[PDB]
């Protein structure tokens, strides 16, 4: 994950831009900072920059819960036994559990 | 600072004539502190500095990245022993405990480029032959020689541009 | 570092006269400080950093990719054996043991281009006959003979900086 | 590595002279030492390496494409037979078994271009050439002639850009 | 591969003299190794390859386009009859059988334009043309006479890319 | 195919002089060889082609668009009478039946210009004169007289390019 | 085609020698040729072809808009009265009943430009002027007299351009 993005087309002194990496994250975080204005002199630039993948493409509960269903459906244990639910939820799939597996 | 003098300017030229001339030392010492100036200095023995204190914080950063050490630190109108903190390489500060909120003020002695870098010396040699000689025009034409001068980056040539940002955060 | 000096800045060239011109040795200077100066290497005997340490993470690179040794390690005031890590080639540390959080204080030896690349040397010689003859101008015309100058890219001409590109994260 | 040296400088082009020039030879050693590393490869007999290892893998990459042979190989502290795994024309390995998780460290001999293409031959001579006459210019006239030279692609020419791409990742 | 060699070279052109320079077979034998080397080939009497298998993949191909047969075949530690597969015109392999999962280890022989091209030949005595008699900067006036030179893709001319690129994936 | 040789090359310029010089034969070939590489055709009495049979599909195109005859066809290590297709006045293969799924090998024989169109003569003629006499810059200036050429379509000039490209797809 | 003949040519560039230049002659068949290849038509006494029929379809196109009768017709192997068909002015069919799927093959005699007009015939003899005298450059300068010729349209002139576009569809 990356917050910020400068570039410069200068060498400039490597030491002192990975200090000024450091006291930047530092001040401009709001848990641990009270700075919230930038000012970019002798011409540093600011890329925006996006995101390439994150995790929302990421959609695993359909798969995971179809897969979790099809073994219950194998062994034969009715969903509402694991999961639990109304009375009339309760005691028929007891007995239909029971009785035809 | 003092970076050049009339010695290192005069043995960066030739010169055999007696004396610079009294429009030379003006341009040198104007050169000896725009430099300073540009590169994020300030001439001064000691500095007082507010640095506001969030707790869960343990890292501050000094102003001036070459401060020697910290006489005096202050947290809300309270001394603080010199054993609570030590002061690293750079102008980074650690703080052994967890400080609390409000202000803090510290003071401490400052001191910069004891050994003079010989990049900063050509560079301040170069822009006061750039201010002597008025080499600050597009081009010039004197008879048949013909002078078509550098880009510039906002203001000062690209050489001592890329001097300059080298040791441009001190 | 110490890149040129006289000998090689004489070989590089021909010169048959006695000596180097007071402005030369300057120069010469300058080059071997602004070289080391652009690469990212740092003049110093040993250097203490700050290496952050989370959990779960057993590689922290050092500072100097050109590190031949590691005198002594400390995490959160506790010194560390020297069997609990070893250094490999580049400035890479790998910790045997699981860090806790806090700091670490990180003590090591530079050495940095024991034999002198000839890549460096040569970007050195380029950049002092730069300086010397005020090779610094977009075009110059002295009776027929004219001259157009190369782009410059971060003020250092073309080959120089591919030169220091090549080499410069050292 | 060594790409020229005097001879092959002669034979390229057609100096009767008794010698080469002070300043050709340190040129000529530059060009040689800039090739190398340009096109990715390090001049050194046996390379340590960190290859990290996942479960489900059976196919790791040396850095150097041209590695002759694997002296030793070490997963975790425990040190692997030379049944276990085959180095094929490439730096390519490929390990039998399912190797547990943690750090890789392969020991090989790396030996590149026993036969020396004479691309690189002619490369080399060309950037001597290059360096020797002072063809780093956009533009030049000595009377009548005129010369405007090639575009550089990353500073080098583009015919010695071509060659070297064509072998860039050695 | 040898294209052009003195012989076809002295064809090209005119000449008279008893000899062929020194630089010129230089140039010419690294034509030679250019030409051969942009179009993909890679001088060698046998290669040993990995073509990855995957289930109800029945056709594979070599890397090789000019492959005039396969010696070997071993799909995970398994020889394979010479009937269980047939090689075609191009380097496509095609597999009677289903192949399991893993790796394929495949051992063929390479060979490649035995017919010469003319093409080829035309592109590398045009070449090493391009090299001896240094064309290969944007104009160039001696006198009243005045080149301007054609445009250059990836560093070679235009006429000498366009009977590569016909030739350039073998 | 052989579009030119020395009679027609000789008809197209009106030279007087007995022969034609060394260079130019080689340069005829490379034309007669180039061209016929360019229209995408390829010098081979039979070819033996993969393609692949879904079902539903009739109508299956050959790769030389002037095959004169097919002599035989296999489906799947199946052999085909010759009246379940019949090929049309192109390479277009229609089948009466419905091919079955696998893969297809047809051996045909390739007859391309019979009759040898002028618009190829004249292209080879035109680039023959192109290499011959070096018409290949972008300016050129001798003396008064002053020639700027035509824009280059892939490299080859404009007039090529528009015959080629009208016959270029056989 | 035959467009323009000797005739023709020397009709339309007044001419008192007795005979046309060798060259003259190819030039002028090479134009017959590629102006009849440019405006899309095929030099065939009679052509096959497939069309597909679709049902509820009762309009299907010739491929020659200059179509003087259909011979035969057949779809599906069926021949087909000439009774249920009609061949308009141009290439267009129009079929009374409503056709069943499958496949179509026509056969028709093609037959284009009996009176040939004169802007084809201006064309043919200004593409030969274009090619007899090497008009196909962006600039020329003999002596005092400058040409810039026009620009190019897929290689042809504007005004072959547009010519041949007015009748580029038969």
């Amino acid at each position: 994950v990356i917050g910020l993005i400068l570039e410069t087309d200068e060498i400039l002194n490597k030491k002192l831009r990975e200090r000024k990496q450091e006291e930047l994250q530092l001040d401009y975080n709001p848990s641990t900072g009270q700075s919230s204005v930038l000012i970019l002199d002798g011409g540093m630039k600011a890329k925006p920059y996006s995101q390439i993948s994150s995790f929302k493409d990421l959609d695993f509960k359909e798969d995971i819960e179809g897969f979790n269903k099809s073994i219950c459906l194998a062994f034969g244990v009715p969903q509402v036994l694991l999961d639990g639910g109304n009375n009339a939820n309760i005691r028929p799939n007891i007995e239909l559990f029971y009785y035809m597996t | 600072m003092q970076i050049i003098t009339a010695e290192d300017y005069r043995l960066y030229g030739g010169l055999k004539r007696p004396e610079l001339e009294s429009g030379v030392e003006v341009m040198i010492t104007a050169a000896n502190a725009l430099i300073t100036s540009l590169l994020g200095m300030d001439d001064a023995d000691a500095v007082d500095q507010l640095i506001t204190t969030k707790p869960t914080r343990k890292k501050y950063f000094l102003s001036s990245p070459s401060a020697t050490s910290v006489t005096k630190m202050t947290i809300n109108d309270k001394e603080i022993d010199p054993e609570q903190y030590k002061l690293y390489s750079d102008g980074v500060i650690l703080l052994k405990f967890n400080p609390p909120e409000g202000y803090m003020d510290v003071e401490y002695t400052q001191g910069g480029f004891n050994p003079m870098p010989e990049d900063l010396k050509l560079a301040a040699c170069m822009l006061v032959d750039h201010w002597h000689k008025q080499d600050y025009r597009q081009a010039r034409t004197i008879g048949g020689e013909t002078v078509t001068f550098n880009n510039t980056k906002s203001g000062i040539p690209e050489h001592i541009r890329t001097i300059i940002e080298v040791y441009r955060r001190v």
